[PDB]
RNA sequence: GCUGCAGUUAAAAAGCUCGUAGUUGGAUCUUGUGGAGGGUUCCCCGCCCCUUGCCUCUCGGCGCCGGCCCGAAGCGUUUACUUUGAAAAAAU
């Protein structure tokens, strides 16, 4: 089994990261993790990463630095509704200057500062920081 | 003729012409008959690249596609003269369809078709450009920026032959697709 | 390197190291020393490479070098064959020698009538000299030791594989060492050979 | 892990002595062999794993005695990769 | 750390080390700089000059070390071919 | 792991990247469905009939020649059988189970054995039922196993 | 003790397995360019095949010079979800 890919995905680059390896190989691949890890680069906790292709479902290894520090799964997977996001951003994050909660909603899969300009909810995946 | 042993899609086109024309001709004489049967195209393009050289490209109907992949080298080689330093390569016609939801109008009439959706063309479109060598492994790269890299890693069978169209097949990849694609060659193969 | 040959292998220093014995290692590997192995035998002996020595050497050295005043790159070593070395060793460039039984406590202690406050150590030998390395991490000091094959590495910057398993082997690297340091901080290099033999910083070993 | 690890680009062959799943792109191990056996001249492509008897329709009609692994052959002859 | 004020505030910035991009403490004494000294590389004479590294406490306790002053000196000098 | 013992193995095979291969392969398409369809004459099953056109032919899998597999080919005849291999292999097994009961009856072990068989029949058979390829009035019984096996 | 507990020895995992309900369940079916709003690519019209999927038309306006063009009419397989409206007695 195998119940949640993504919940599976994020506990190896959270182990990985404490022993401070900056070459890690995470299995399997699904479009719902490569569209993750593409904001979690941009903002500039990770670096470049390589997908490598089978035809089965793909293995993607990463360049990591230090700079990561946790990011986790929630399941199951909640709703937020705008005022609900306050009661969430306060629970997951350290800080109230840094640290994103990351959400998917119907405008597409971004961070939470982002989605409240959109005036959208949506349902959450995880967080980082 | 030259302008009517092409069915519709651009059909009054000087160079396209002259193509079809040569084409069939060899076709029909006696030279080679063993790898060459009358038969035609569905289309042709003539495309360039910033290496400062033009390519043509052949399209064929698909289910004949077979046949043109099985010379598709000393036919190639023949037009790369009477076109003069150009290359020429073939390809396969391949229709690609939007999502059953949402933009075109349908009753649902039909499931829309894995092999005749965006993803499985695209990968297809790939195996033409580089026939001659056939594909080992592919990997894909992500940048900073959000944009990504296709590398291709080719097998070493006619890596010569290949090795000479290298950069003109990344030209054309990018006006066929959109999507942008290198290409190597590794020292290891199953 | 980079330099010309004058920081490279030279065909003298294989044949001393050949007749040596250094290019021999011990029957056991570890996970950490399995870099400067290139393969083992048809018996139960694994070779270093003399290529992966060599480089570790120069910049070992140049960090030994680097210090303004050498008077305090504190050297050990407690097992027989790397005494009469240390000795010379620290004759030759200015260093400070500590032979035989440490008597831990040496940099931890503020009162003891024997304590030191050096900079670096170099260290023959890690399990046989295990009380200052673990000491070495109390007072910051950076640590370069010669590991045979399979001694454990933990609390070690840098590397300078050897044999040193006894004979010729701990002398003559203590000694290649000395040449080097001398080349780079002093005058003495010419690159025409060095006067001083490798002979005297060998072990004393009972006499005739 | 030394943390020097390349995963990106595979070792040399120290990739390929694991277990075949656990390759960066897996691959069989087992492989054809095009196999013509004295008095019988044909081309005979027999699987390395094969399982099962192969024969041949000349004075020769025993090629493999099975095994679980490689099965055994009858005379020790003629071995081809073929090809890919 | 800069406020909207422009003040420089933090009694101090803590250095970084290369050994895997991470901060060291005030009272972690196994974390050590380590001090190589250049040289011209034409005749191999001090110059000047010194590259300077640091590494941290925690992969030198378990020892990691090693590899990492390699790696870090490897892509300069005095080892660029080991 | 397994349904009904402890052990957790691997044993799977693992196919290549290249789909095309080996690139010298006698025989096409047509060729290769009349090789099949004399074989299931003969009394083979469609697990079988692959492994004697692999291993003394040029054919790595019949995917990899044909936009078919060697079930489709047969059922394109309608020389398909009645009931899927796997389930018949398994209702064909617990007759002997239930022979040898009969025949010793102090064998606590076997009446063991046969509960996991037996429910593993019913599990398989409720995929089946739901995808429309058995009637959905069958059921398992002791009586249709007698039938079905002989 | 949902957020947020605990079960080797402090209270505590059925002797063990099977099994219907319940709960939970792998991957897979789309990206680039001029104008407009904000940077130096990136997020309302369109373009490669698609772009609010279609037609078919006919009745009641808008046009241009009988003839022609485009808004409203059926809808995109269904839900949840999310976002906006409508709708809500007062006191507190």
């Amino acid at each position: 089994v195998r119940m949640n890919v993504l919940a599976d995905a994020l506990k190896s680059i959270n182990n990985a990261e404490k022993r401070g390896k900056r070459q890690v190989l995470i299995r399997p691949c699904s479009k719902v993790i490569v569209r993750f890890l593409t904001v979690m680069m941009k903002h500039g906790y990770i670096g470049e990463f390589e997908i490598i292709d089978d035809h089965r479902a793909g293995k993607i290894v990463v360049n990591l630095t230090g700079r990561l520090n946790k990011c986790g799964v929630i399941s199951p997977r909640f709703d937020v509704q705008l005022k609900d996001l306050e009661k969430w951003q306060n629970n997951l994050l350290p800080s109230r200057q840094f640290g994103f909660i990351v959400l998917t909603t119907s405008a597409g899969i971004m961070d939470h500062e982002e989605a409240r300009r959109k005036h959208t909810g949506g349902k959450i995946l995880g967080f980082f920081f | 003729s030259a302008k009517i042993v092409k069915p519709n899609g651009e059909k009054p086109d000087e160079f396209e012409s002259g193509i079809s024309q040569a084409l069939l001709e060899l076709e029909m004489n006696s030279d080679l008959k063993a790898q060459l049967r009358e038969l035609n195209i569905t289309a042709a393009k003539e495309i360039e690249v910033g290496g400062g050289r033009k390519a043509i490209i052949i399209f064929v109907p698909v289910p004949q596609l077979k046949s043109f992949q099985k010379i598709q080298v000393r036919l190639v080689r023949e037009l790369e003269k009477k076109f003069s330093g150009k290359h020429v390569v073939f390809i396969a016609q391949r229709r690609i369809l939007p999502k059953p939801t949402r933009k075109s109008r349908t009753k649902n009439k039909q499931k829309r078709p894995r092999s005749r959706t965006l993803t499985a063309v695209h990968d297809a479109i790939l195996e033409d450009l580089v026939f001659p060598s056939e594909i080992v492994g592919k990997r894909i790269r992500v940048k900073l920026d959000g944009s990504r890299l296709i590398k291709v890693h080719l097998d070493k069978a006619q890596q010569n032959n290949v090795e000479h169209k290298v950069e003109t097949f990344s030209g054309v990849y990018k006006k066929l697709t959109g999507k942008d694609v290198n290409f190597e060659f590794p020292e290891f193969q199953l | 390197s980079g330099a010309l040959d004058v920081l490279q292998m030279k065909e003298e220093d294989v044949l001393k190291f050949l007749a040596a014995g250094t290019h021999l290692g011990g029957t056991n590997l570890d996970f950490q020393m399995e870099q400067y192995i290139y393969k083992r035998k048809s018996d139960g002996i694994y070779i270093i490479n003399l290529k992966r020595t060599w480089e570790k050497l120069l910049l070992a050295a140049r960090a030994i070098v680097a210090i303004e005043n050498p008077a305090d790159v504190s050297v050990i070593s407690s097992r027989n064959t790397g005494q009469r070395a240390v000795l010379k060793f620290a004759a030759a460039t200015g260093a400070t020698p500590i032979a035989g039984r440490f008597t831990p406590g040496t940099f931890t202690n503020q009162i003891q009538a024997a304590f030191r406050e050096p900079r670096l150590l170099v260290v023959t030998d890690p399990r046989a000299d295990h009380q200052p390395l673990t000491e070495a991490s109390y007072v910051n000091l950076p640590t370069i030791a010669l590991c045979n094959t399979d001694s454990p590495l933990r609390y070690v910057d840098i590397a300078i594989p050897c044999n040193n398993k006894g004979a010729h082997s701990v002398g003559l690297m203590w000694w290649m060492l000395a040449r080097e340091v001398l080349r780079m901080r002093g005058t003495i290099s010419r690159e025409h050979p060095w006067e001083v033999m490798p002979d005297l910083y060998f072990y004393r070993d009972p006499e005739e | 892990m030394p943390l020097a690890k390349d995963l990106l680009h595979p070792s040399p062959e120290e990739e390929k002595r694991k277990h075949k799943k656990k390759r960066l792109v897996q691959s069989p191990n087992s492989y054809f062999m095009d196999v013509k056996c004295p008095g019988c001249y044909k081309i005979t492509t027999v699987f390395s794993h094969a399982q099962t008897v192969v024969l041949c329709v000349g004075c020769s009609t025993v090629l493999c005695q099975p095994t679980g692994g490689k099965a055994r052959l009858t005379e020790g002859c003629s071995f081809r990769r073929k090809q890919h | 750390m800069q406020s909207n004020a422009g003040e420089f505030v933090d009694l101090y910035v803590p250095r970084k080390c290369s050994a895997s991009n991470r901060i060291i403490g005030a009272k972690d004494h196994a974390s050590i700089p380590m001090n190589v000294a250049e040289v011209d590389k034409v005749t191999g004479r001090f110059n000047g000059q010194s590259k300077t590294y640091a590494i941290c406490g925690a992969i030198r306790r378990m020892g990691e070390s090693d590899d990492s002053i390699l790696r870090l000196a490897k892509s300069h000098g005095i080892v660029s071919q080991n | 792991g397994r349904m009904h013992a402890p052990g957790k193995g691997l044993s799977q095979s693992a196919l290549p990247y290249r789909r095309s291969v080996p690139t010298w392969l006698k025989l096409t398409s047509d060729d290769v469905k009349e090789q099949i369809y004399k074989l299931a004459k003969k009394g083979l099953t469609p697990s079988q009939i692959g492994v004697i056109l692999r291993d003394s032919h040029g054919v790595a899998q019949v995917r990899f020649v044909t936009g078919n597999k060697i079930l489709r080919i047969l059922k394109s005849k309608g020389l398909a059988p009645d009931l899927p291999e796997d389930l018949y292999h398994l209702i064909k097994k617990a007759v002997a189970v239930r022979k040898h009961l009969e025949r010793n009856r102090k064998d606590k072990d076997a009446k063991f054995r046969l509960i996991l068989i037996e429910s593993r029949i019913h599990r398989l058979a409720r995929y089946y039922k739901t995808k429309r390829v058995l009637p959905p009035n069958w059921k398992y019984e002791s009586s249709t196993a007698s039938a079905l096996v002989a």
